[PDB]
């Protein structure tokens, strides 16, 4: 609404820059740290999961031996015998702007639960869940953390950009404007003042008289 | 005649006399009085006052005041960072202070010249107010460190008692102050 | 300037003195978060602070706007309390306990 | 600016040179942390550097305070040393190994 | 010389003035005769032109026009937030407004004045395209309120038709007026 | 300021006057885009852009550069048409229909 005025503000608005400039100088080397920690997450993710899937599936198709429809039977006859639903722990961790939850959902989930021996492939197959369920949890909880912290990483560098080359070259651009006008003020000062002298001397040159 | 303290007739006062108070402009537009910037201001006289204060007032007063400036002039330390990325992502020893101090100027730095009472104080009264807050800082510091959070602490009823606080007069003052002296230690340990 | 003279003391309702500085200071407090909001996010404010910003638009819009339609000292005041109404009690330190509840 | 022709190995104490460019560059490194700790907590500082925070506290509290105590060039260099011991060794790589092998 | 409102000659033609019609450098780069800046104006007779207005132009003119200023007013206010986030993470129904506004410029700015279509344009021709667009808003307003995506209105050719709005020789103006009025409430009623 | 004379038929060639604005209007929509890479994403863009992107490069180092070899007004427009070529022909509002097939 108003163009910033013409004096006072030079010093204040320069210290606008001092704060800003130093603030945004350093906000990067704030952020450098988090980029490090992104790497920590990055290695870890798929490792076992990919592994223990593969002998899981071994039995998955193998257990059809004549179990082509006793999968059905076994799930009927045996299931809901080790916890199969609920165990979400919503987690808070560093989240910027308007908040965000992450979480791990872990609760019991795989072993034997059938009464006695009963078919063999059953037991073996359910044993794969041990190796599955559990493993599927690690990637469920690392891969989501990874992408969230990704956004942040980006979002931070976003501000970095704006601040680094939107604010600074502009509020700079104001400051000059102060300078030249603060200065122009005084050219006229002198020039005006000059003329006063001229008067004093011209005037008293005829207070010499004669 | 401006606002530019750079102007000669003003400046010439400084560096001819001591004890400079500056009265900020953008402070006052809001509504306080006789609010000053204490991040402009500065007195010199302040060391050779120590004798009289010790004896007359309290024997431990100047220490108890410097810790107030301890927060107060340091608080800008955070202020700037607030305007660089919000109060967001300033965590908890963080937002402790901010708020403590928030109250420190909301209640220890604004009197009136029109409120019927409370517009004049003795030291010993004022002195009092000031000891409370320190306490509140102290115990809060040990609140978060222990395992709970300011978040609710703000929204304790006991904060507001520290709030309105200045208004009662002297007569009541001793005992007013004594009542909070009980109320503190219980109202921390409980929650 | 001349205002602490002729106000409230059988000259306006006793609520006046404390009205003004509160309502005043709220708005001050108000637009302030108009800025902090526009930098950090679109909001990230707490549900305490939400109530503040909600009153911003309000204050300006209802109350300070006015038709040719004149007002009276009393009808004004009414409205006045109505914008203090929206903030929840225990946030108005600038008003004292009686007056606040007197016409809440 | 001119201070090279100051303190010297054969003029007034030998190691001073390097003390000077130690505590300086060491210092500034820590004054950042003291601010950025405000944004991420302290649970994200590595070990070496976490110590570079504490350095600052002992530097500021004791080292540049000096009340009415007078000191001397020799007593003063010692103090310095001591404080530098607080952070991890084999790192202060501006200073040469010899000296550290005689003071710590 | 500054191109800045600052020198006296701009301040002094401002107290013996009626209205103002400030231009602006910045727009001049992206070429829009006249570089009239619809944030940099003020008449001082649109409180006393209404009689001849709602008598000759229409009667749907002193209102319907102004309700377009509200559009373009708000186009500003959102732009900030757009560049603060993107033209993305908005509420969906908003992203309407951004290219409604777009059209208030595509067909209500420019007009070279060097192409034998500009060089006198009546209120009728004006009001004409002003009102079409008004509609368009409300129509889409219902479309997405129901739940269709805001995207969907954008590809519709009825906008393309309106982009030639200022390319109809004067006489045959009621030819597209009513015609396309129906093509608007018509074709867009498919969805 | 001029460029409305010394244009078109009977003087120049019928197409300055046309292709004038086109390129103008082309370049513009480039620069807008080049902002939005830098503040939201590199595939958070339409592909209606990927052509204007590459058109901006062509207009960039392909066209603007001209070395210390010469060009001639013909040759200019000639390669001016090449400049357009990349864009689909449904976007080029500012051009009379006849020329559109007279060149490509």
């Amino acid at each position: 609404s108003q163009v910033s005025p013409t004096r006072m503000n030079l010093l204040q608005r320069r210290g606008q820059l001092r704060l800003a400039q130093k603030g945004v100088d350093l906000l990067k080397k704030k952020r450098d740290a988090l980029v490090a920690e992104f790497f920590g997450l990055v290695r870890e993710a798929m490792e076992a999961r990919k592994a223990l899937d593969q002998a899981a599936k071994e039995a998955y198709a193998a257990l059809l031996l004549a179990q082509a429809f006793d999968g059905p039977e076994v799930v009927a006859g045996a299931a809901l015998g080790v916890p199969p639903l609920e165990g979400v722990e919503a987690e808070v961790e560093n989240v910027w702007g308007s908040k965000v939850p992450r979480l791990k959902a872990t609760f019991p989930d795989g072993a034997l639960l059938s009464p006695v021996g009963t078919p063999a492939y059953t037991l073996e197959a359910s044993r794969a869940f041990r190796r599955y369920a559990e493993a599927l949890i690690r990637v469920a909880n690392t891969e989501t953390r990874l992408k969230k912290i990704g956004e942040e990483i980006k979002k931070t560098t976003r501000r970095v950009n704006a601040l680094e080359q939107v604010v600074i070259p502009g509020i700079r651009a104001q400051i000059r404007f102060i300078q030249q006008v603060l200065e122009q003020r005084e050219r006229e000062d002198t020039f005006r003042l000059k003329r006063i002298k001229g008067k004093i001397e011209a005037r008293e040159a005829e207070e010499e008289g004669g | 005649p401006g606002g530019d303290m750079s102007e000669p007739v003003t400046q010439s006062t400084l560096r001819i006399v001591g004890a400079f108070w500056r009265l900020d402009a953008s402070l006052a537009f809001r509504r306080h009085f006789p609010a000053i910037n204490w991040n402009g201001s500065y007195s010199l006289f302040t060391s050779a006052l120590d004798p009289w204060y010790r004896e007359n007032v309290a024997e431990d007063y100047p220490e108890l005041r410097d810790a107030i400036s301890e927060l107060l002039q340091r608080e800008a330390g955070l202020q700037e960072i607030v305007q660089l990325v919000g109060p967001d992502a300033l965590q908890d020893a963080e937002r402790l202070v901010i708020e403590v101090g928030r109250i420190i100027r909301e209640d220890f730095l604004q009197q009136n010249a029109y409120h019927e009472v409370d517009a004049y104080c003795s030291m010993k009264k004022a002195y009092g107010i000031m000891k409370m807050i320190l306490a509140f800082y102290k115990e809060a510091e040990a609140a978060i460190k222990r395992g709970v959070s300011i978040d609710e602490i703000l929204q304790l009823p006991v904060l507001e008692r520290i709030g309105r606080a200045r208004y009662v007069s002297e007569e009541e003052f001793p005992a007013y102050f004594e009542e909070a002296m009980k109320e503190i230690q219980g109202a921390f340990k409980a929650l | 300037r001349l205002m602490n003279n002729g106000v409230g003391k059988g000259k306006t309702r006793e609520d006046h003195k404390q009205v003004s500085d509160q309502l005043y200071s709220a708005y001050a407090n108000g637009v302030d978060i108009r800025k902090l909001v526009a930098i950090i996010g679109e909001d990230a404010l707490t549900e305490n602070d939400r109530r503040y910003l909600q009153f911003a638009d309000a204050f300006e819009r209802f109350f300070i706007n006015q038709g040719q339609q004149n007002r009276s000292i009393e009808e004004s005041l009414q409205i006045a309390w109505a914008l203090l109404s929206m903030l929840p009690q225990g946030e108005l330190k600038r008003i004292s306990k009686d007056h606040i509840g007197k016409y809440y």
